[PDB]
């Protein structure tokens, strides 16, 4: 039970983070009180990865809740599983970040950062063999973007040999809070490129389109968006939370998925797409699960895989199913579409199977793709960035916090540098 | 959908097989170095047989037999016939051979001299041991017979019912060995040195209908009985001899191959084996028919298409 | 009586070691508590089974074995499983964090921290030996520990035990049931570093075992348990000459003498007898001729390759069951007439035959049926170089982009060790062509 | 084809049949390589910390 330390930062970070803890606590049989009332030993055999075994025979999430304003965190404590969390692990300021990356990274966030590291360090002390850290946050805001990346930077300083893993929600004008979101995202991507081992690119554009175009939800809330994120986060953490043949961990994930250190941004995808209300009763066949999971309509980053090629792929099937069928269907997709997989990485698709399905479904599959097509997301962000940066528009929000234009030009060019690296391997043969 | 790659860009017959497979709508061509193929149209040299048959979920087939070079190289064919008991020191249909034009002595080895020293004539190093070639007296000319043979993954021996006769254009002279044209019926030496390439038949290629008709009018025999029976034997003999060495019956990958057999028919209607070519070109008229036979027999048999006679003669065992 | 120490490194080595020692106990009549009622000399002895088992005053027969992994889960299953009492706890050595499928991390950063302790526990066994022969080392090519730590251990064994033989049982990576994308790198790195320290290495390609289980045991998706019980049957055949009374391959040095005429070409091909399903409701027992002919079918080899397109430098037939020399010779005469068996010409065309009258043993509730006669053929054929070509190609595909190389350079390796390793492999392939192709 | 070196015992037999006749670094060096890699590793770690320092 190599332990993971969880960190959620900002409105998005905590709301998505809270849903994650709701989903997995149900999977592991943990009620909001904190005690285990389930039916199988498999739920507990690897409970230490995400939970401390507190005194009194209770399980406490190894989670640190961080924000620069108290609003979203007070609502998490009021939430259905808000009790589950440790109260000392709530660390908040009161001035907010005003959707300003500079406020989170350099000023307001700087008052509060050491307060958070003290809690992170307390949780790592009691860890027998820490894997590393997983952070949930958005890149378009101020706290989870600006301070989340500052946290990442400080944690790398103190824990340079542990894995840094993030779930990073990318901004989209279709779900836009603010015009300066391309600024905040571009600055944070520069950080994630340097100081992260694995990032799941959760694009709100993709989340919106799935609710609109697929689940037939006409006006989708952040709730409907976060239902997709919570189901994905449960899927990609399946091999960490349940016994498998792989004995997977965060380092072996990075070793096998990241052929080049900077190219560590993954496209996630999920099983059948499901809305919160609709409980549809036909279980999927293994061909359907495989076809759907590689479908662009099931990706959580708004990119078409047929516009790039896969460097590496990790797929996780949940439920009782013939693993011969799983093997036959997965070899079918690679053999039938070999043009969309790089030929210079043999056996670059790894599939694992887990016999316990997620709640409400009897069959499921989670997709983790390292595709050069993710460059579409990054140059979409940088297009929105340059459109207002060539006029230096809204910069005063950031220069009033001490930043210079020069730092914007450097983050811009490093993300354009990121795009060029994905491009060189999409055409490499 | 099926899958194949091309690694011999100079093959005329597998360029056509490529066109046909694509035109079925059920075969797709990947880039050459993609390992996830069903069919490899491989190189003619240093083909990597050791990398075939190790892809999970793929049945892999290749248009070459590993080890067939021992029949298709001049030097090894002589050592194969002399060493295989199935063929023997006494093989009535292979010209006497021990280890570029022809003449008498002076080369250009111990055992060679003694046989040549047991004489109380002509040699080559289209062979000219047979100074009695057999004349095509509507011009008094020499020829050679090329039969194309296909051996599938089951090691059935399929002889294409259409063969070609590459002919010399001008009369044969028993003392003109420095003059290589009138009795070396290679096509490339016949378009350059020759005197009237193309008078008696087009392209110096007489097919079997015209030739069998000639045998009936001129010698009261047929091509089937006077020549092809012997040809069928020589093909059946050579390929059955090396079958334990090259068969892929119980292998992780499968092999087929199309061979070209060069024959020499002497004046007494006896057939001689000249050469076996492992990467043979084909006559232009017959390309469409033969390459369609390769697909039906060698490729579609392993990789069948959806549900919607024969141009080969099966040489049995 | 000259003792042999087995060393099992990484998951694949440990779990194959379990299946082997389980088989050894059944073949010698040793109980899971370590007692051996058939042994009437108590507290010690110099019997042939003592090559692999020491004896305690309490009558307990303990394997001369060391299990080492950089991570505790797999060896923890040994300490709790059926054979807890079989092993001294100090023989089961675990670290705290594995090599993360990374040769560099298994050989340098993590392995350097545990090499000294393993060597001492290894030496604690050697000091119990009156005449130590050498080591049998079980490991995977693909794992971070089985590749990186094994090579580190092999070097230090050569300095500390300079005059002792070292044989390998190596698991060659197959995508069918592999673990990591970088297994071609780890295989090439460990092979290059271990080549000059290994006297004889029996490679087992997981693809061959997997398909043998699919075809001959009718197991749809073979598990590691399925694979390891079959491998142990092959391993037991190879090592039976060490643990039973016999004249052939009695000591580790004789494996080199009989199988390895050139030190670098020391990868003999193993082909095994009949593999028959226990579930098969009616089976016809195969004669001596049928199982000996089966040794020349690629479907039964531990590595898929075509011996018809190489040359043999040595051939050993290891029989178990009802087999007499008359039948063996008759079967060899028949086979030579119909099969492509050609030796290098500086070697006599001949087979070395050993026969153990005890038929193969099968684990109760296993997948293999009880058979009346079996054989393991060890041939040293250049055809096994096909496996090196296969592996070296996958290495080349990834290294051309320097893909994943940063993970190794990040643990202290230089990029030059990659190309230094690949060049040794290229030289290995050239050697095989020199000996085997005209 | 002849049998050679036939040895019999109660456990089994063994023989040879011939069809046709024929026609390391020091402990000082291992320590050097292992520590040259720890220095190459500690250097890159120092580059990271000096970079995080700026
Ligand atoms: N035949 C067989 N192969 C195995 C077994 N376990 C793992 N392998 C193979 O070994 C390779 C992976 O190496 P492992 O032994 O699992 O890794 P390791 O030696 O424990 O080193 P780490 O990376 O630190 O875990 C893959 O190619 C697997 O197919 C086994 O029990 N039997
Ligand atoms: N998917 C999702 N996105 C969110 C949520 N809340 C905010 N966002 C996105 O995050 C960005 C705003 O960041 P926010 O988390 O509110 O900033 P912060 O509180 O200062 O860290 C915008 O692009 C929003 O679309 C949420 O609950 N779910
Ligand atoms: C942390 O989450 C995961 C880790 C691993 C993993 O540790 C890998 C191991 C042990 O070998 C691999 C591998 O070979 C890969 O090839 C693409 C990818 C990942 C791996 C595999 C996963 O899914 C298959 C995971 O997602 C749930
Ligand atoms: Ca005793
Ligand atoms: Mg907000
Ligand atoms: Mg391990």
């Amino acid at each position: 039970m190599r332990e993971i330390v969880h960190i959620q930062a900002g409105q998005c970070g905590n709301q998505i983070g809270a849903k994650f803890w709701e989903v997995i606590s149900d999977e592991h049989g943990i009620d909001p009180t904190g005690s285990y009332h389930g039916d199988s030993d498999l739920q507990l055999e690897r409970i230490n990865v995400y939970y401390n075994e507190a005194t009194g025979n209770k399980y406490v999430p190894r989670a640190i809740l961080v924000d620069l304003e108290p609003g979203t965190m007070d609502s998490v404590r009021s939430g259905p599983f808000g009790q589950i969390f440790r109260p000392d692990n709530f660390v908040f300021g009161q001035s907010g970040a005003g959707n300003n990356w500079a406020k989170g990274h350099y000023t307001e966030g700087a008052e509060l950062v050491d307060s958070v590291l003290d809690v992170v360090r307390k949780e790592s002390e009691s860890c027998d063999c820490l894997q590393g850290f997983q952070l949930t946050h958005s890149l378009g805001g101020g706290t989870g973007s600006g301070m989340g990346t500052l946290l990442i930077s400080k944690i790398r300083e103190e824990y340079p040999d542990r894995i840094m893993n993030t779930f990073s929600v990318m901004p989209s004008p279709k779900v836009s809070d603010t015009v300066v979101e391309p600024y905040n995202a571009t600055l944070s991507v520069h950080q994630l490129v340097e100081n992260t081992d694995e990032t799941y690119c959760i694009d709100n554009e993709a989340l919106y389109d799935i609710c609109f175009r697929t689940l037939k939800l006409t006006t989708p809330t952040y709730g409907d968006l976060n239902h997709l994120v919570s189901a994905t986060m449960s899927g990609v953490t399946t091999c960490l939370r349940f016994p498998g043949q792989l004995n997977a961990d965060l380092r072996k994930l990075a070793v096998n998925m990241v052929p080049f250190p900077r190219l560590h941004f993954f496209m996630p995808g999920f099983a059948p797409l499901t809305s919160r209300g609709s409980q549809q009763y036909r279980a999927l066949t293994v061909p359907e699960l495989t076809q759907q999971m590689f479908d662009s309509k099931n990706m959580m980053a708004a990119c078409d895989p047929r516009h790039g090629r896969y460097l590496t792929v990790a797929a996780i099937f949940r439920g009782r199913m013939s693993m011969k069928e799983v093997d036959e269907q997965m070899l079918n997709v690679q053999n039938k579409n070999s043009s969309y997989f790089v030929e210079w990485i043999p056996n670059n698709v790894k599939t694992a199977v887990c016999d316990i399905p997620p709640r409400g479904l009897k069959m499921s599959a989670t997709f983790i793709g390292n595709s050069t097509a993710i460059q579409e997301l990054f140059k979409r962000i940088s297009e929105q960035f340059t459109a207002m940066f060539r006029r230096k528009a809204f910069l005063h929000w950031y220069t009033g916090e001490g930043m210079d234009e020069m730092e914007f030009t450097e983050a811009e060019s490093n993300m354009n540098d990121l795009v060029s690296e994905y491009q060189q391997y999409q055409d490499a043969t | 959908m099926y899958t194949f790659v091309v690694r011999d860009e100079n093959s005329s017959v597998y360029a056509e097989v490529s066109r046909l497979l694509l035109a079925t709508g059920q075969w797709k061509r990947l880039r050459k170095d993609n390992p996830r193929f069903n069919l490899m149209l491989g190189e003619r040299n240093r083909l990597p047989f050791g990398r075939l048959g190790h892809e999970p979920g793929l049945v892999q087939l290749v248009n070459y037999y590993r080890g067939a070079d021992k029949l298709c190289r001049k030097a090894s064919l002589v050592k194969l016939i002399k060493t295989s008991p199935e063929l023997s020191e006494s093989c009535t249909w292979f010209p006497e051979s021990y280890v570029a034009q022809n003449g008498i002595r002076h080369l250009i080895r111990e055992v060679f001299l003694a046989a040549y020293n047991r004489r109380r004539n002509v040699w080559i190093a289209i062979q000219k041991y047979l100074e009695k070639p057999l004349l095509l007296e509507p011009g008094h000319r020499k020829f050679d017979i090329r039969s194309w043979v296909l051996v599938d993954h089951l090691y059935n021996i399929y002889l294409y019912r259409e063969g070609v006769l590459r002919t010399s254009s001008e009369p044969y002279n028993s003392a003109n060995f420095q003059d290589k044209t009138c009795h070396l019926t290679n096509h490339c030496i016949q378009k350059e040195y020759s005197k009237n390439y193309g008078r008696y038949e087009e392209g110096n290629e007489m097919f079997f209908e015209e030739f069998n008709q000639y045998l009936m009018d001129a010698l009261n025999t047929t091509l089937e009985n006077s020549i092809l029976l012997q040809i069928k034997h020589i093909i059946r003999s050579c390929l059955m001899c090396i079958e334990p060495a090259i068969s892929t019956k119980h292998l992780h990958y499968q092999s087929f191959q199309l061979f070209g057999f060069d024959f020499m028919v002497d004046e007494e209607l006896k057939v001689w084996l000249i050469e076996v070519n492992g990467a043979p070109a084909c006559a232009q008229k017959l390309y469409a028919e033969l390459c369609q036979g390769i697909v039906d027999v060698a490729i579609s048999s392993v990789f069948p298409l959806a549900d919607t006679t024969s141009i080969f003669i099966k040489l049995h065992h | 009586m000259r003792e042999c120490i087995s060393i099992h490194v990484g998951q694949a080595g440990v779990q194959i070691g379990n299946a082997c020692w389980e088989l050894y106990c059944l073949e010698h009549g040793i109980q899971p508590d370590g007692q051996m009622p058939s042994d009437k000399t108590i507290g010690g002895g110099d019997d042939s089974f003592n090559t692999f088992f020491s004896e305690t005053g309490a009558g307990k027969h303990v394997p001369r074995a060391v299990f080492v992994d950089l991570e505790p889960t797999v060896i923890d299953e040994v300490r709790t499983g059926t054979y807890r009492q079989l092993f001294h706890p100090e023989q089961l050595i675990t670290g705290k964090e594995d090599a993360a499928n990374n040769y560099a991390r298994g050989h340098y950063t993590i392995g350097k921290e545990i090499i000294d302790l393993v060597l001492d526990r290894i030496r604690k066994l050697a000091d119990q030996c009156t005449g130590l022969q050498g080591f049998l080392v079980f490991h995977s090519f693909g794992g971070g520990t089985g590749s990186g730590f094994t090579s580190l251990l092999m070097e230090r064994l050569s300095v500390d035990y300079g005059k002792k033989s070292k044989l390998e049982f190596s698991i060659y990576p197959a995508p069918q049931v592999s673990t990591a994308v970088v297994e071609p790198y780890n295989s090439i790195l460990t092979t290059h570093t271990t080549l000059e320290h290994s006297d004889c290495a029996f490679m087992v390609d997981n693809e061959a075992i997997y398909d043998i289980c699919r075809r001959n045991l009718d197991i749809e998706r073979p598990t590691y348990t399925n694979l390891n019980r079959l491998i142990s049957q092959i391993v037991s055949s190879i090592t039976a000459s060490l643990r039973f009374d016999g004249a052939l391959n009695v000591d580790l040095t004789e494996f080199q003498t009989n199988l390895v005429p050139y030190p670098r070409i020391h990868f003999p091909l193993a082909t095994y007898a009949p593999v028959i399903s226990a579930e098969k409701a009616y089976h016809e027992q195969l004669s001596v001729a049928e199982i000996t002919n089966a040794c020349f079918e690629p479907a039964n080899q531990m590595v898929k390759c075509d011996p018809r397109h190489g040359k043999y430098m040595a051939c050993c037939l290891l029989y178990r069951g009802d087999v007499v020399p008359k039948d063996v010779n008759a079967a060899i005469a028949t086979i030579k007439t119909k099969r492509s068996i050609q030796f290098v010409d500086w070697c006599p065309t001949g087979f070395k035959v050993g026969i153990n009258y005890q038929p193969p043993t099968v684990v109760p509730g296993g997948d293999l049926a009880k058979v009346q006669r079996a054989v393991c053929m060890l041939s040293n054929t250049t055809a096994i170089a096909e496996a090196w070509a296969r592996l070296d190609h996958k290495f080349d595909l990834m290294y051309a982009k320097r893909a994943f190389v940063h993970w190794y350079v990040g643990e202290g390796m230089e990029e030059g060790e990659f190309s230094e390793a690949r060049e040794d492999m290229a030289a290995l392939e050239k050697d095989y062509e020199e000996v085997g192709v005209d | 084809m002849e049998v050679i070196e036939l040895n019999k015992c109660t456990s089994g037999q063994s023989f040879e049949v011939i069809l046709k006749p024929p026609s390391d670094p020091s402990l000082e060096e291992i320590q050097k390589k292992l520590e040259a890699a720890e220095e190459r590793r500690k250097y890159q770690e120092a580059e990271l910390l000096k970079h995080l320092a700026e």
